[PDB]
């Protein structure tokens, strides 16, 4: 009931809402709680074919109370999670997309010439002062380029 | 990496546990496996009371408390005192929550049928583990050192063994069981030591024997003329310098120890020696696989280790097979830790992940579903 | 039949030498590889004994 | 004691703003570049195909594309 | 260190070997004869453009699966430096 | 002849193979060896820096 607590907490009423009708065309019998039965249904329309195993697995990830069943609740403990789940995926796209875009040169790395670059690239105003200051508040092992991971921690927040 | 990073492959033994995460190339926590219980009400300065205490700190607090070892020879006995060092080994040892990690833990070769649904009972009902599955000791050995079909010697602080595997599938009517191993053997260089005129009084005298042992013995081959050779005396002696300067010597009691492991009558033991066993699992085995296992002895564990062991077993066996056949003893260097090897290996391993009992599989077919 | 019989026994000798200097071989390499693993040992002990007595 | 230091960290930040806001954009340029490529490639390795005459030809293009598709 | 060179040679041709036939096996289904000859003439314009399509259908893949061993090689690339990066003995 | 022809080719295979561990046996002893000299030269050394800086 804990994540349950938070999860509600996460979400907007709005969330809730379409959540809810989803939930709601989720259970058959209108009920109030998915079975192993009642999701199967859902996922083919979904366009999945999952199997007993598979289907309760994914159960059994929400149903704190051991019922063997999903209620409105373990349901938006899950939207939430994949809410989760999704949104970071999505982030780490990008960021991956954009190290590839900065790197062209492709060494795997960011040196302070293409970081000069990409940021003169950009319509900002900028005396290399700043490049070198971004550089050396960006390169924690202090070796000159930035490594992916170095990338993923500097852009940290960033939009 | 959800679980290629996650699998975490814990080696229960007699004397000591090996754990760590598959994919390492060895484990990350060894210590013994004893649950120590205070005899006396009381506390350490700055502690709590405790009530119990597992591995080193029971170890090291010995004179306090009452040490129980939960596997004898190589078996679970005490179920509540083997989930408090699975307790120790995830939460203190690995630091890990269990609860998103997938566990391969191994069981002995003739391991009851009832206690390999009852560690899974514990690890999914009371551990929470995602998943599980329970691999037999020397069948990892073996994988380890590449192949699939071969016998293993395994030894290591409780128990020997043999077991012929073929294609993967242990032998279960060909494997044999010597109860005696490296504590028997430390027990034995103690006897013949002090009777070398010496006192391993105090516990700081005790529990050095054992680094005597691993460090100091051999497994001589041609034994006969080793004593022979002791008694002209050559430099073959060997001093160790105890705790403090008293600089013990051990000439000659060096191979005398290993040599127990030829000669069970060296202790009283009325069974057939290391060797002749390998030997016998073979002759009971099928024919046409007899020249595989003849090329394959992987030799495993601790009491493994001892140099020469292998040109002993070698020369052993040759002169007991049909010349015919081809003999090779196969012993890696890595041998004290063959069987977590494996399981790294293994559980690590691209194809594993349809092997896994899941909390799916257990919830939905009980204990019964990783049993096998 | 007495051609591969003849060459045979010659492919034999040799073969009984060269396993004979190779046990040789092997008992030299295990030999010295043993004094090691005790000079490197006795070592680490006179290593470990100077770095205690240059601290204290 | 640094009292404007905050004003040089958030510089970072606008900059790494202008950072990223800059790769998105030139990400779907790529992107969409890239796709010119392939249809450029394609272009030339497989053409608008324009079916010959009626008899020889229909039966030897047909012959000549099924070994190309084995290939 | 010679002993291990018998095991090259049963090794990689058989490996080799192996991956052989399965290729050909695996091609072997993806192919239907053009078993359609002289039937019909105007047959052939409704089948060639057909096979027409079937080639276009697989150039296009075979230049995804192109671009994409690119695009992972370079994953790769990163994925080497995160790992020399992560090193640090210390 | 049959039988003599063959447990000749075992006889020589037999032989190759323990030419071939042989050839490794001793190249492992000289680097083993070897490893030693330099071992056991090291160690004079701390041990001579030693009675030096126990009677220092
Ligand atoms: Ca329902
Ligand atoms: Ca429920
Ligand atoms: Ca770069
Ligand atoms: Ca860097």
């Amino acid at each position: 009931t804990d994540q349950q607590a938070e999860a509600r907490a996460f979400l907007s009423e709005e969330m809730i809402a379409e959540f809810k009708a989803a939930f709601d065309m989720f259970d058959a019998d209108g009920g109030g709680d998915i079975s192993t039965k009642e999701l199967g249904t859902v996922m083919r329309m979904l366009g999945q074919n999952p199997t007993k195993e598979e289907l309760d697995a994914i159960i059994e990830e929400v149903d704190e109370d051991g019922s063997g069943t999903i209620d409105f609740e373990e349901f938006l403990v899950m939207m939430v999670r994949q809410m989760k789940e999704d949104a970071k995926g999505k982030s780490e796209e990008e960021l991956a997309n954009c190290f590839r875009i900065f790197d062209k040169n492709a060494d795997g790395f960011i040196d302070i010439e293409e970081l000069g670059e990409i940021l003169r690239a950009t319509g900002e105003h900028v005396t290399e002062e700043d490049i070198e200051d971004l550089m050396k508040d960006s390169d924690k092992n202090n070796d000159g380029r930035i490594d992916f991971d170095e990338f993923l921690k500097m852009m940290e927040g960033v939009q | 990496d959800e679980d290629e990073t996650t699998a975490l492959v814990c080696d229960n033994g007699s004397g000591l546990v090996k754990a760590g995460f598959a994919g390492d190339d060895a484990p990350r926590a060894v210590f013994p496996s004893i649950v120590g219980r205070p005899r006396h009400q009381g506390v350490m300065v700055g502690m709590g009371q405790k009530d119990s205490y597992v591995g080193d700190e029971a170890q090291s607090k010995r004179g306090i408390l009452t040490l129980k070892y939960p596997i004898e020879h190589g078996i679970i006995t005490n179920w509540d005192d083997m989930e408090k060092i699975w307790h120790h080994t995830f939460y203190n040892e690995l630091r890990v929550a269990p609860e998103e990690h997938p566990t391969l833990l191994t069981e002995a070769p003739l391991n009851p049928k009832a206690n390999r649904e009852k560690m899974t009972q514990i690890m999914f009902e009371t551990f929470n583990v995602p998943a599980m599955y329970v691999a037999i000791q020397a069948v990892l050995s073996l994988y380890a050192s590449g192949r699939t079909t071969g016998i293993v010697l395994d030894s290591g602080d409780g128990v020997t063994h043999n077991v012929p595997i073929y294609e993967g599938y242990a032998l279960p009517h060909a494997i044999m069981r010597l109860d005696l191993a490296g504590r028997d053997l430390t027990d034995y260089l103690m006897k013949i030591l002090t009777e070398r005129g010496y006192s391993f009084v105090t516990t700081a005298e005790r529990e050095i024997v054992r680094d005597i042992k691993e460090k100091l013995c051999y497994v001589a081959l041609d034994f006969e003329n080793e004593m022979a050779t002791a008694a002209s005396s050559s430099s073959l002696e060997k001093s160790y310098e105890l705790p403090d300067g008293q600089v013990i010597t051990i000439g000659n009691e060096r191979f005398r120890c290993p040599e127990t492991l030829f000669q069970p009558s060296f202790i009283g033991m009325e069974s057939a020696g290391i060797h002749e066993t390998t030997y016998n699992s073979i002759m009971k085995c099928d024919i046409d696989i007899r020249k595989d296992l003849y090329a394959n002895n992987v030799m495993s564990g601790g009491t493994t280790m001892y140099p020469g062991i292998a040109d002993r077993m070698q020369k052993e066996i040759t002169a007991l097979a049909p010349s015919t056949m081809k003999i090779k003893i196969i012993a890696p260097p890595e041998r004290k830790y063959s069987v977590w090897i494996g399981g790294s290996i293994l559980a690590s391993l691209s194809t594993f992940q349809q092997m896994w009992i899941t909390k799916q599989e257990y919830d939905e077919a009980g204990p019964s579903i990783v049993h096998r | 039949m007495q051609m591969l019989k003849l060459d045979k026994e010659n492919a034999l000798d040799r073969a009984e030498q060269a396993e004979a200097d190779k046990k040789a071989a092997e008992d030299r390499s295990k030999q010295l590889e043993d004094e090691l693993v005790s000079l490197q040992k006795k070592l680490k002990g006179t290593e470990d004994e100077l770095d205690k007595y240059s601290e204290a | 004691e640094e009292k404007k230091r905050r004003a040089a960290t958030a510089r970072r930040q606008h900059l790494k703003s202008a950072m990223l806001q800059l790769a998105v954009t030139e990400i779907e340029k790529e992107a969409a570049a890239k796709e010119v490529e392939k249809q450029n490639y394609l272009a030339e390795h497989s053409p608008p195909l324009s079916l010959p005459g009626s008899m020889q030809e229909l039966q030897e293009l047909s012959k000549k594309l099924h070994a190309k598709i084995d290939s | 260190s010679y002993s291990s060179y018998l095991a090259k040679a049963d090794q990689k041709r058989g490996k080799k070997q192996t991956a052989r036939e399965t290729k050909k096996k695996v091609l072997a289904e993806r192919r239907k004869p053009l078993n359609i000859d002289h039937l019909n003439e105007d047959k052939l314009r409704d089948k060639a453009k057909e096979l027409w399509d079937w080639l276009y259908q697989l150039q296009t893949e075979k230049y995804d699966f192109a671009e994409q061993i690119k695009r992972k090689k370079y994953e790769i690339v990163t994925l080497r430096n995160r790992i020399d990066q992560a090193q640090k003995h210390s």
